[PDB]
């Protein structure tokens, strides 16, 4: 039927990571550890027929500091129309490949130690050269049919030019997946037209991701390649690997351990990652959670925990790292 | 239609 | 009796423009196109005894980059009392003036073809030398008398000051006006302090509109002159007109033909203004829009179309442009 | 139970000052001369067994200019977990010395003249060097024991580091205090690690209040030295001195008399100040009000009225100024 | 009073 | 839940 919703989340830690990119310890109140902070609105009205109508605006919520950079709908502002033709999208949302292969992430993409793959890894010049998101989006996602779905994107680059690029921020992508009982398997492939160093660059995206559900136990990974080629030749290419497992424990208890492993070509360095946390529930809305990471860069690696709210800098080359994350997330 | 939280 | 509500508008299109000021062709994800975007919370307090207290914060929504720049109630932020004396409202919102006269506009002044009329011809540096809203402002609007209805504002200038302007932003002015039944008519006056290359400079503004709903079809129409008058000797006067014609196409649709001609004495130049809409509604809350402008510019007039979210800039002097805006607007 | 709130105030009014920091008199459209304007929302999720788990979001509204500076929960974004235990709060709030003592001000720490202890005094570089409220700040409120209560904070640095300061922003502190019939009396005390001219600082804090009601009449005053002590010598002293009245008419309606003195040793100057005011409720939501106050500043004091949204800074040293604010309080 | 939303 | 406002 028809109807509004106001809601949200408050996740908020006390975080410690034990060096900056100066070698010295932090330690404060951060976020998002469990699950990104968030607020929003949205709705869904019947137009009768099959054919519904649907809004939804969301922005992160920062706890520590109020928000003090302001508050926006960045995470997602859109309209929609859906039937049984499947859903269209207008606006700024997760891209169809984001959206669907970070579900592999026991992490949820939030906390010291989520799945690293959707980054920067070339600094390129674009304000979503993360792959995650898109401004002037337009999605098109299919219904089910016997496991398999489908979603496709296109964002507008509307002209934006840094240096040679003229079509900075244009992406183009979307994922095939089956969905059924215990399992599900999906493959996304995305390309956005981006700037680096002034100069035109393709980030291209392929990403493998499945998991399986046994029960007393869930396995899942994630396989993927991000390549940013420049038109004038020479390209930044990294491969990241992440296998997790997750199994509850009980009374309404959870414990996740996952892996990663990020090979960067570009600076023949690898980091390996290791992430282990504990979710008790005290309901459906509120939990208390702990993450315990350690990242280990090789060579001329030097990627650093995301410990949101106290640090989430690099760390000097080669150097390990480890972080703690203990807090509260509350749902309404 | 009054707003409803995130559940019920 | 007494209620609260939160409510919005999310209007989002795709828009184009055959050229921009470097001659180039435009296109991409585009905000507000039948009605303007927003997110806002009113109430009304009944005191009993015909006296009610009221309340009403609003700012504008921009789907396609999820209100970037940040969420503020630039539109409207104000709280009021009313009773059988009429209403007085306080804080910032469209001056009286504005207020009424938009109400002819077929367009609802947004869009790529609204009424234009209402903009800083001169390039006045008040922040809202546009004549359509205005901050520290006090409004008072009678009941209505057998038709008969006005309305009066005053705004502050808390002694701003830019060169020779010591009360920038200072707004004085209202309007009378005859509401009833397929008839309305009315007449606003208004002034302005403000500074134009930072002398003072006072913006006058004289406003006569009038429309007549004959059931097929209804008519509209626009009379306006904007002078900007420095103290020191010199004006920029620029007087509008526009006639419109609505109808209505059975099934919840309505077709749209408004004709505007701006006058543009500074530099002796004129631009004409063709804007043809299609409104398909879905439902009460849902519609389906469409809409076809073309700007001639004669001589030296640089007028642009308004493409908000793609592009909303001024063209080659003389030069010609079309643009085209089809979306979905979702009011909840 | 459990229960989700929507809530806010808006408060504006038309201010007035005979004199800025130039001698020339100053008017217009301000905000919060009653009651802060905010706009927030809060839940408590009952969790059984007296555990409860809560948030709050809270930002203030300027509808003077529509939050023309964006909007924010700078005034409240916390996350709660409560029991017999007490209460345990994480995020942005007012530190507990501040929200426990500045209940003593019958001006509500808001409009024209309240008790200005609770200020920057040495011109520290914190973000929060008015000991108001803090970033990072984690709290435990205690329940209450036959009148005794108790609140203590502590806030992370994060390292944030201004000239010799490494631990800018650190926040300690807590109060003890006894609530019961009529009577109310507490002790707070704090250390808020800063820096001023870029030389490390410690803010030290002191304040003893109490209030009395009598019924016809309730009393109420607020004793503070606030002391800016630097690491390498040389401090900023200032002694706050606070006593009112306040007493309602009947119809809901209320007057205020207090008068304060501020004893700035480091300028070894005084400024004496009288706040007259009338509450005149229209309901429990709304209501109207006028502020009357004087300031006088001895020697090189140059101390000025708090006329938010209109003037709020000094004045000339040596000067006299006055105030008037007039306006309505609305809240839902 | 619950919040309502634009329409009813 | 419903959305209550400040009071009710
Ligand atoms: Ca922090
Ligand atoms: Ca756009
Ligand atoms: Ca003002």
């Amino acid at each position: 039927q028809s109807s509004v919703t106001l809601f949200g989340i408050v996740d908020t830690n006390v975080a410690y990571v034990n060096k900056d990119a100066a070698g010295d310890s932090r330690y404060g109140l951060g976020t998002s550890g469990a699950s990104t902070s968030r607020l929003g609105l949205r709705g869904t009205e019947d137009l009768g027929g099959g054919l519904k109508a649907g809004f939804w605006l969301e922005g992160e919520i920062f706890g520590d500091d109020g928000n003090a950079s302001g508050f926006n709908f960045k995470r997602r502002s859109t309209v929609s129309l859906s039937g049984n033709f499947g859903e269209v999208r207008l606006g700024r949302d997760l891209v169809p490949t984001s959206q669907k292969l970070t579900s592999y992430d026991l992490f949820s993409a939030t906390g010291i130690g989520p799945f690293m793959g959707f980054r920067n890894w070339a600094a390129g010049q674009g304000a979503d050269d993360n792959g995650i998101r898109a401004n002037n989006l337009i999605s098109y996602y299919t219904p089910n049919f016997g496991g398999f779905n489908a979603g496709f994107g296109y964002a507008f680059d509307e002209k934006q030019t840094i240096g040679t690029a003229d079509s900075v921020g244009r992406y183009i992508g979307g994922y095939v997946a089956y969905d059924n009982g215990p399992l599900s398997a999906s493959l996304g492939l995305a390309q956005q037209k981006t700037a680096v160093g002034g100069l035109a660059t393709d980030r291209d995206e392929i990403t493998l991701g499945a998991s399986y559900n046994f029960g007393v136990a869930k396995l899942s990974g994630l396989l993927q390649q991000t390549k940013f080629k420049r038109d004038i030749g020479g390209d930044i290419k990294t491969n990241s690997y992440m296998l997790g497992a997750s199994a509850p424990v009980g009374g309404v208890g959870e414990v996740k351990l996952q892996y990663a492993l990020y090979d960067q070509k570009a600076i023949d360095s690898k980091a390996h990652q290791i992430t282990l946390g504990y979710v008790h529930n005290l309901s459906k809305r509120t939990a208390l959670y702990g993450n315990l990471a350690f990242l280990k860069n090789k060579d001329a690696s030097t990627l650093g925990l995301q410990a949101k709210g106290v640090y989430a800098g690099g760390v000097q080359a080669g150097e390990s790292q480890t972080g703690v994350q203990v807090g509260i997330r509350h749902a309404f | 239609d009054n707003w409803q939280n995130g559940t019920s």
